[PDB]
């Protein structure tokens, strides 16, 4: 009965709900407010899942990207000065690319990053940006904005779309007479 | 009778009576014995896995799991032995119905223990190692022992690179120092204390907990055959434990060293009167932060002798260690050989799973084979007053949380009951007030509760939180006997929730039991 | 006359002023306000220098670290949600370590990161964190806070302290009679 | 007379008269000639670096810098040549007093040009290469030429990996297509247009600018010997330029391709009437984004023939190129050999420095050896009205700025005067109003001004901004003649400030001149 795969979410309804919150566009002043609110909550939720353990790399990367984008567009003395936002983007991006490439690799000695990248179907632009971002002088804000958004959509067509449709009286030993065996979690 | 070769050797007349085996051997004879069995020598001298037994000694229960190096029994001249069957082992055996991993770990026969001969008595689709003591190891042990007998209470600091034999060697040291009985016209068995500073794969403790243990009888059993010990004659008792909620201390060095200090302090106090050596085994790092930790540990503890089980180790770590070791005025540092499957992860998991099934009370400790789901949880209240509520609150280590997330985040994981000794612990935290939401104790800093002021009272598994309409409460299950639980007034009791590596085995366990003996299980996704 | 080293600041007074703004502590509600204000301006200034070209790696890393720290401590609906800040830190840190190690390296084939790290005098903790941060599951907020602050002080004792003490009438061709040859920039 | 071997060969009677050299050679004779010299054949046929000269041809000024491959002059039978001295070259020569790099770049003798013989006529501490045409290259050129003559206006797309010979080959193609004069009973010299899409190390343009050039005479001179051309017979004129403010287009592919379209459009228009081939040379990438750009370029331009100068290139790039090339219905793709110091950086810098010293008016263009500091800047006003102010504002590409920073940030760097043709350019930007602060034109997006609506009018170097008390103004210096500058009303003129790689040479230049001929210089730190 090896058909046991552990996930950190409670069930499929929780997983789908989060997906909805991240991408209101496909799933579908006050309107913008509500959207921002939901996105914040979604990010928080994903963070919790990460702590719990055993969370798909794609979900993590998605969370990161949305976090950066959300931070960037924030009026009200919270625009992070400029250099911060550029860092947030670079971090999320580098992690995302490194993850994908490392995962789909062979167990030979030293096969090249570009080869693997092409084989999986990842645009060479992303790989190039990754190499540049880490070593050769942190990218400009505009380039990061574009790359981030493209990355998000690509992720959607790679992972998330395959997850469904698109619509001392303080301690009292529990009474050994009115108890019924229920699984762990449910009340 | 019973002839074979290459692994064991011939015995002689083996008289089976009432379920036990009386075997006579009139020459040096060595034989392996897989299973669960009690030894009670009648005449002569037998050496079993490090401990020498003679006529005037109580029965010793030995568990020999097919996973590790099966203990070998060597008898020195014309002796008669009586091998008894183990009772409590049957309870442990039944645990195989709740997780297939415990299935292939014992004698695949009928009785509790089956003698092993040449090559064909082995179980199917599984190899069968054997404990063998290198000449160096044995000689070194002899040297330490003779020095010890003409000195006070030595402290042996054992360390070295991963999978080298640190644990095994420690086992030997403990058993031999305890049981030795040289020229004194034997004696009695001199007690021995063990300090386990290995959160990763502990001993005499569940994973994720550091602890100090006091041993009276020999330790002839793996870690997953005695994780919890009767808190507070009795064989093995536990002095003090601390919850370092991780499986790799490299998340908060300060707390780790602090814990080390507190435990060693207590050791100092008790050791001072009745002379008792202390054997401490470290996690096992060589590069990075770990090496630094090892250095600091050597500095704080100031061990009498340091044993590095590598002899071909990296020059950087050996050098660094030698510098630190040399620094504390003088400290003998000697290197010893080593020797080159079940990964640490699975072993750790087994330890944890075993712990929760421990029954709430030669024998050592019974096991209750009924699944966790079927048990009756403890119903703790949450809206009371700060003195008649039960749990004082919930603290979090290395990671905070927003209010809404907390209920879903905590539920399901493993936590630890932490008893506050002196009020000087929660000084600085905004302790909740009587007043519906979980009494989360905000801790912006991140650092854990000071070790000098709080102690662990055994891990706790949450199985359900229902805080609605008018009665906030938690349903939690623990192995801790009711006696201790009731005697704490509720005010002095905080709940710590950290990492611990989510008890994945727990959820599935119910399903396995139901299927083997012969539905919207949260977190577990069935592949249909 | 090879004694010509190009810098992006105007002169030593500008360079020292920036240093002062970054570390008010050693150089020395309303007080906190003023300090935050100055730090923001300092970060902006450094960014400009980076664009101009030819700027020491240490200054860049310093700017990044201060930017992240500054963003983290911001009440007023600008606390960036949590996951953002953790990314900003990871980025700044990874860049800083990668820079130092890559610079002080030999022109042999494949000498190890740890060896170089030890030789330069960089605590092995930082290197370990770097490796973990990039690949093995983005670090917790607390660890990042501590590491960042330590990094800053270390940088101060490595670089910044060695920089001084511690106390169509729109186009009119300029009159060829009242002109005096001055260098580029000065008026 | 004048005998030697291995590099040149004997001449015959060399009659020196009035400063020129009349040399007769009655056999195939090849000789190198370093320096600056004008050729004017009297009888016969001479082949010089790709162009065939005969009696009925005007004097051709040739600059042969000791840096690149010195042109070789081969004469085909009994001919008489007159080598004239170059005048304007003297002005260029004096530039060595403002930067030592231009010092070691010519004949280290007395006159303007010195013939070279066996090995010892070479200057000290410097090697001396030589242009040699491989048989393959020459044969291929012959094939293209014969095909061209019996077809209309072909488009040759030259590309390949770095340092392979793309530029050199292009030079050959241009010179031969232009001057060839096969069996038609010679002709006249058929014009040729060149499209330079290499921001990195351009030709007929300063660095950081893409441009379309129209050539009448042969191009026998490196890039740093004619960067700017008389905007708007005359030898070399410039049709249109665009400011891609970088030295690596991989900062905004969209703009780059857009520029390519606009320029090619104009080419299409003018080419349509008078048949004229177009030679385009690309930057030279193989991996990453660059390869994609090359693909798109091939798609948009639709060249008649593609030449890949590698023959041993990486399989990935060759394959990719072949796919793209094949896609546009049919496109002949042929590979050619190559062959394996002054790095691109320094060469680029030299180009830029040369540009600003160009005198405001095969000969070509004079050079003014007076340092930039000593010159008189242009005083542009900044607080006027949106029609009588001078510069409409300052835009920034790929990076924004706060108000305070801008004044210090802009000052010192290189920018570009951009003329607005149609008002449809600044549509979307919050254009400043008359009203003291610099009229910064906010551009949140980041993207540059559309190419279809704006053009570049030559780079500008800022030497000082003083916006205080009541008279905001800028002091800037450019090579652009006053005539064009005045004729633009001021309203249709925006200033673009991007990257360009800071003109480090500018600041130091004043100091060098003062010292060689024989104080708080901003940005330059003297090592004392
Ligand atoms: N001389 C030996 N005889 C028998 N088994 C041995 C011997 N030396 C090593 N082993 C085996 O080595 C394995 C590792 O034993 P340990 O003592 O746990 O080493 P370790 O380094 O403590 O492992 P970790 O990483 O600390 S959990 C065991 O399964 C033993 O069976
Ligand atoms: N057959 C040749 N004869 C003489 N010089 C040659 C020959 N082939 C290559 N070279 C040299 O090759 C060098 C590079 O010439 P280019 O034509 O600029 O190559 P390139 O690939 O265009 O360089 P970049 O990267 O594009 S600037 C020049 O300095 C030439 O002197
Ligand atoms: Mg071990
Ligand atoms: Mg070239």
């Amino acid at each position: 009965m090896v058909q046991y795969i552990f996930t950190p979410w409670r069930n499929r309804a929780e997983l789908l709900a989060v997906r909805a919150q991240f991408y209101p566009e496909h799933t579908s002043f006050q309107d913008d407010e509500h959207i921002r609110s939901e996105k914040q909550k979604a990010v928080a939720r994903v963070s919790m899942w990460m702590q719990r353990g055993g969370c798909p790399h794609m979900v993590e990367s998605t969370a990161l990207l949305v976090a950066a984008i959300l931070s960037d567009e924030a009026q009200g003395s919270g625009a992070a000065g400029g250099y911060a936002v550029r860092a947030a983007y670079s971090a999320a991006f580098s992690r995302f690319v490194t993850g994908l490439l490392d995962s789909h690799q062979d167990k030979q000695r030293k096969q090249s990053m570009y080869d693997v990248a092409k084989a999986v179907g990842l645009p060479a632009a992303f790989v190039e940006l990754r190499h540049q971002a880490t070593h050769e002088q942190l990218p400009s804000l505009t380039r990061l904005r574009s790359a981030a958004r493209r990355a998000l959509e690509w992720i959607w067509w790679y992972y998330w779309k395959g997850l469904g449709p698109v619509d001392q009286s303080g301690w009292v030993l529990y009474d050994e007479k009115e108890w019924v065996p229920k699984p762990i979690g449910i009340v | 009778m019973h002839h074979s070769s290459f692994q064991p050797n011939n015995s002689n007349f083996q008289r089976k009576a009432g379920g036990r085996l009386v075997l006579s051997t009139p020459d040096v004879e060595r034989f392996v014995i897989l299973g669960n069995y009690g030894v009670k020598v009648h005449q002569g001298e037998v050496t079993i896995a490090g401990a020498t037994l003679t006529p005037i000694d109580d029965v010793q229960w030995v568990h020999a799991p097919h996973c590790h190096a099966l203990p070998v029994l060597r008898t020195a001249n014309d002796t008669v032995i009586e091998l008894l069957p183990c009772p409590t082992a049957q309870g442990l055996r039944e645990l195989a119905r709740l997780n297939p991993l415990f299935g292939r770990l014992w004698n695949e026969t009928s009785d509790t223990f089956q003698i092993i001969y040449t090559s064909a008595d082995a179980p199917k689709r599984t190899s069968l190692r054997e404990l063998a003591s290198h000449p160096a190891w044995n000689k070194k042990i002899s040297e330490l022992l003779t020095s010890t007998r003409r000195k006070p209470s030595p402290i042996l600091f054992i360390c070295g690179p991963k999978s080298s034999g640190k644990s095994t060697f420690g086992r030997l040291l403990t058993n031999r120092l305890m049981t030795d009985r040289a020229g004194h016209k034997s004696r009695s068995w001199k007690p021995v204390m063990v300090l386990d500073l290995d959160p990763g794969q502990p001993e005499f403790s569940p994973p994720g907990v550091v602890s100090l243990t006091k041993l009276r009888r020999p330790n002839l059993a793996p870690p997953f055959c005695h994780p919890g010990l009767s808190f507070g004659n009795e064989g093995m008792t536990t002095v003090r434990m601390h919850a370092i909620a991780s499986v790799t201390p490299a998340l908060d060095p300060a707390h780790f060293i602090a814990c080390a200090r507190d435990l060693f302090a207590y050791y100092r106090r008790s050791a001072s009167q009745e002379n008792i050596p202390l054997v401490v085994n470290t996690p096992g790092w060589i590069q990075g932060t770990g090496l630094d930790l090892l250095a600091e540990l050597i500095a704080v503890l100031r061990p009498t002798e340091v044993l590095y089980m590598s002899e071909d180790g990296p020059e950087e770590t050996v050098s660094a260690l030698r510098e630190a070791c040399a620094s504390s005025s003088t400290i003998p540092f000697t290197m010893l050989p080593s020797q080159p499957s079940w990964t640490p992860a699975t072993l750790r998991s087994m330890a944890m799973q075993s712990y929760f099934h421990l029954s709430p009370f030669g024998p050592g400790c019974e096991w209750n084979p009924t699944p966790l789901t079927h048990l009756c949880p403890w119903r703790v209240r949450l809206a009371g007053r700060p003195d008649e509520r039960g749990v004082l609150g919930i603290v979090c280590y290395d990671h905070q949380y927003a209010p809404e997330l907390v209920s879903d985040a905590i539920n399901g994981m493993v936590m630890g009951l932490v008893r506050i000794e002196k009020k000087e612990a929660l000084r600085g935290l905004a302790v909740p007030g009587d007043t519906p939401l979980l009494p989360l104790i905000p801790n912006p800093t991140g650092s854990p509760l000071s070790p000098q002021y709080t102690s662990l009272v055994g891990l706790v598994l949450i199985r359900g939180v229902s805080l609605t309409a008018s009665n906030p409460e938690l349903h939690l299950l623990t192995p801790v006997p009711p006696s201790v639980l009731h005697s704490f007034r509720g005010d002095e009791l905080v709940l710590v929730a950290g990492k611990f590596d989510a008890p994945t085995w727990a959820y599935v366990e119910g399903l396995y039991w139901k299927s083997n003996s012969k539905d919207e299980v949260p977190w577990v996704e069935m592949l249909h």
